[PDB]
């Protein structure tokens, strides 16, 4: 069984985009009005699953292969998961969700008037390696609308969750295309208070990594809370 | 001071979360192998019960987009994080809410004790973190079991809740379905009742 | 017939990108090793066909409809044609043509792995109404690979051809969208050597213009050869 | 000095111009209208002939995804600038070279003489302007008739050419085919030969 | 992005709008001509009654200078935009609440059907905006009747509330005035039952 | 009767001033603690009444003689409509209410003890010319207290509505004027976040269309929401 | 976009790069061991031949002070990276023009057949690279035979060659010299003929 060897770094909540962001009406009634009780790490915390013993499709990372071809923009998105301190997180998890070249997602609930995609399912899962590198296939997402303000569309991005070594470092987040003109405008990615902390979220265009003839590529690093042994204690 | 690299910020998971992570709900077809609610196979030690609840916006409205995931140790408070679906027994499971009944359900075994980093016991506990649409970063919480009050009694978690009032949102009422042992546990995101939520 | 009565101010040969750029191969042995012979204006160049008249299908203008849905982007290109002093160019012709949104032309000639869509042929045509303005209701085009150098990549991009009143204004140029990072790599948006000239191709997202729940917008306005009288001629 | 808008910058029509501007070529179906490369119908005044030629690189290569536009007088030196179909002859039109001959034809009449702005006639001629793939801005040219020579002699246009040698580059070269009046106008991009381009 | 010249921004009408909108309530003398609250005159078609309601802030307590303005169909579910007191029906008043009782009143005829921009019928409403201090931007609003179950039903704008709880905010109590049809709505600005309000 | 034709672009709610600005203390109460609901559209929120037949008093604009002569500083209150395409608004409602010289309102509720002027009224009414202009002719009213903080004075300022061509451009603010030094402390006033905002609200001093020995002027113009037309829809 | 470090300029050879790559030439001492042009020993199989070539400017003069470097397939069509002088056959060599005549020899074996990334066959090949005074960054051709015309037709690689006249740049000419299989292969910089030069 999991061992309580580890500490993790604490989370910087002002970087993190707060409960309560009016803007984004939702989560008006979905956050909280009590604060946080916070609590001292123990072993529930500081352990996790270790998905390395998960059985993959061979294609679960390419979305291109796993739902003909899709329609839309070829695209290679990889990356490394790191901690704070700059070390990789080998064999983690990472999972990835989106729309398809439309805007439209292969789901009940989504009601847009774009057309789905007949061989375009936008689910992929993705075990980091030694280095914690990570890579997917896929088609670059299309913005789409949403019910929030009367003209609000998200911009173009991939639904991104990431296991980590812990419950602790477990995130979910969602990656954002470099240059896209509706990021500034965008509630949700306005949840985030600091400038800086959105950029992060933006993958840039990788020329290196892409497939001449065939695909382009986008980077997008993960960090995950910084991991340190018990000191002291 | 020292800074060291920021941290990813976390975004909301979104009304579409089915999609990546609960491939059924989301009413499409599911791979070979799925991370789902099934913690416990029948024949895994420890006493099998079924958890049950659902959760409400501070307006009192279920939330029937949302997305769970829970961490508890086995029956002898051993937390086994070698994921793999041939175990009788997986420390992680995954759930989400009914669009329709908004209700979310576990088939597991009651976790045994686990102590704190200062050698105290705590007592047995789901550790919860819940995921959807409206919900920036996700919120964490404990579920403590009604039938179990001299341990919750003592807990060193339980106790850091300044109001015993508040303490009492983290209980589970023990309840039977189809004469098997089930403990609800409703989320009150805001307002009255309102759950509490850790920081850790 | 026509009449010789206006003059259009002098191309400036140094805001259009020149004829050797060869950073786009192909413009090597396609560019003239002469100087042009610069000619006085004369009826032969003034004048143009006027295209009032041609038959326009009802549909010509709307790439959603005119070839079920395309799958893709789906935006409004629209904006104005004005001459050098600010003036309208109403009942003039615009033709566009473009790739899908997976950067795949419907042409024989297009052997670009990206397939083809069912639904998508790609060339629309608009005469400008009365004070200048033109639309166009399309999907986003994707960017593609080309044989340049090993790794060139077309920025996305909407071809255009524009009359304007006499052949001396007709122009054949391409759109671009506002943040693609593609744009300052491709060497045929850099054959024009001014900065100032690239922006001027660069189409605005239009939440203004944008069909709320249904689909965005883009502003493209155009700008041909200021028209004058003749004077003491 | 006073700076007016700039003019919006030309960019080459590129590989797949046929798609937008020469359906047929592009192997597509046509609109009802289109615009194509037969101004004159057969019951059109004036002595009605068959342009036609290839396009030559500076490698003296082909050029085979070429487009043309074309602006005529009718045979009375009158320019008809109201563009019809029913129309018994259209000044304007365009054409394409073939993938694979890699040669244009027009369908038209031979025009008519206007003058300049001084008022001094010009031989017949017509405008020809070229786009392809490889030309960032397009080629003005124009075409003039080898049958026109004492015309030619005196073209007020003809003779801005410095060099006589450059003037022929502009005459194309009377035929037959099928027994029909036909005139052959090769366009040489560069080198050896090239053809005069005009700025205006 | 484009910009458009931004619109000029809002501010709250304050204690005393009544002196510019409601001079009779100002208690000052009125002008010849004024935009009051009865929008129909008694000769006009349709099914005729009295409208009432009270505004309540967030702590339950009444909004005694509140504004109103009103925009409805006619009977036929037409919009009569050209304002004139010499009409039968104005589909445009202007109401305020009583210093004393904190009740407003309304003089009308029930609207008739309107089809949303996709032809899709609206149940019979009444589209109000409410001013008043310590409103920084005007709220808007829409007023259904109880008797038009059946229509509001399958009304798309109250479809378009999540909640159906929160839909029934929305809704007036039919009641009899003086054995006049008359119809009751209460708008609560914040907390327990608070009315919806639109952004369009 | 009205017709459908036209759609209003989305008010830019950070613009605005928001619902709940603590420092102004009434609308801490009235504000709503849930979120707007978006709504498309529709023939309801798209028209609005014309007042063009009202019939309207010779001095209903003329604050000076519509109630002796008021004590106070004569002024001129012109400026023009428009929306935001720059488009002028032509025969529209203009309402205006303010104070007198001292800061005394003409209403009941009003227990200032600057004392009411026998000569003056303090509202007017004008209905926008074909270029969407309206002037008034009133005298400055003057700051006065009010019961917020325990000194709080709002700065000179004449109250305003607005028509436009529907009920989604109708609007209601307050003329301030250039150079009050009260501007900046008024919790009314920065209900609204965005001092480019504040700004807007600002009356600028007009010495061209002053009356030389008679009366100075004001400039205000007010942009209402842009007005397009419908497309694709 | 992403970065990375940009890669060290290229700088021409210049006319004595002799002295440090090709020691004979210069007209020095050479070491015990040095990279020359003896690709394969008398005893390594397949067809040995004998490859010649001159290097022509601009202006049709010998380029005297070329250096080359050749890379290639053995028989097999496979390619020996592991370098010795104690092979039979070496994968890479190096040649340089006479200081008089201005050619160049190679000795080594003609290459075997490799595919491309696709799985597709390539003629049988040798990847040269052209260095010299006055070139800035290094020339990259490739040597096919005439006498593989077959394999010629289907090369990925020479098929990438737009105008078939240029491909003809590329083929080597079979002849004999002293009764052995030479080819003669020259290298035309620029102007008529000149040789393709590729990117990758
Ligand atoms: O973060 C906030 O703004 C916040 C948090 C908790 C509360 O109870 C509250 F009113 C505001
Ligand atoms: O409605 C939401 O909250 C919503 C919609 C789409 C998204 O991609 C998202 F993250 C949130
Ligand atoms: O534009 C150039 O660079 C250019 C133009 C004509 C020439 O003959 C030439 F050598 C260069
Ligand atoms: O090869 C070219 O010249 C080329 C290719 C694609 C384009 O979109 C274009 F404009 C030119
Ligand atoms: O009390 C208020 O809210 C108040 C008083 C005076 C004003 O001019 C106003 F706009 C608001
Ligand atoms: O605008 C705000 O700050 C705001 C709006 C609605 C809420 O319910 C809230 F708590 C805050
Ligand atoms: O003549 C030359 O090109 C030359 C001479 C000396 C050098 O070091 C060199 F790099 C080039
Ligand atoms: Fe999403
Ligand atoms: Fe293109
Ligand atoms: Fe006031
Ligand atoms: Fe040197």
């Amino acid at each position: 069984p999991a061992q309580d060897n580890s500490r993790f770094v604490i989370r910087d909540r002002n970087w993190h985009p707060k409960a309560l962001t009016p803007d984004y009406k939702t989560s008006i009634a979905r956050s909280p009005r009590q604060a946080l009780v916070s609590i001292p790490q123990s072993i529930s915390e500081t352990t996790g699953p270790n998905f390395s013993h998960l059985g993959f499709g061979a294609h679960d990372h390419d979305l291109l292969l796993n739902f003909g071809l899709p329609i839309g923009e070829r695209i290679i998105v990889a990356g490394r998961v790191v901690d704070q301190y700059g070390k990789p997180v080998p064999n983690t998890l990472v999972e990835m969700w989106q729309a398809n070249a439309g805007g439209r997602y292969r789901h009940k609930n989504d009601r847009y008037l774009a057309p789905l995609d007949p061989n375009f399912g936008g689910v992929g899962r993705c075990l980091t390696d030694s280095d914690g590198y990570y890579s997917f296939r896929t088609i670059k997402p299309g913005p789409y609308p949403w019910r929030n303000g009367p003209n609000d569309w998200r911009p173009a991005h991939i639904h991104f969750g990431i296991s980590g070594p812990s419950i602790a470092t477990k995130l979910i987040t969602q990656l954002y295309f470099e240059g896209d003109p509706l990021i500034p405008m965008c509630p949700i990615v306005k949840s985030i208070a600091n400038p800086e902390a959105v950029q992060q979220l933006i993958a840039k265009l990788d020329m290196n990594n892409a497939n001449p003839m065939d695909c382009l590529a986008y980077r997008f690093d993960i960090v995950l809370r910084g991991q340190r042994k018990t000191h002291f204690e | 001071p020292i800074e060291l690299l920021p941290e990813t910020p976390s975004q909301t998971a979104g009304p579409y979360v089915h999609i990546g992570l609960a491939l059924e709900a989301a009413g499409n077809p599911t791979r070979d192998q799925e991370i789902w609610n099934r913690l416990a196979k029948p024949d895994a030690p420890g006493e099998h019960i079924l958890l049950l609840g659902q959760v409400y916006d501070g307006n009192g409205h279920l939330v029937r987009d949302s997305f769970l995931e829970v961490w508890q140790a086995d029956a002898n408070g051993e937390y086994q994080d070698a994921y793999n679906l041939e175990n009788a027994f997986n420390s992680f499971g995954r759930t989400a809410t009914t669009f329709d009944a908004g209700e979310w359900t576990l088939h597991t075994v009651k976790p045994g004790v686990v102590n704190n980093a200062a050698g105290v016991p705590m007592a047995p506990h789901i550790n919860i973190s819940l995921f959807a649409r409206g919900i920036n970063i996700h919120l964490h919480t404990r579920l403590y079991f009604d039938d179990e009050a001299q341990a919750n009694a003592k807990c060193p978690v339980l106790n850091l809740i300044e109001q015993p009032q508040r303490r009492e949102t983290l209980i589970a009422k023990r309840c039977e379905v189809d004469g098997k042992t089930a403990y609800r546990f409703d989320i009150r995101i805001q307002g009255e009742g309102e759950t509490v939520f850790f920081d850790f």
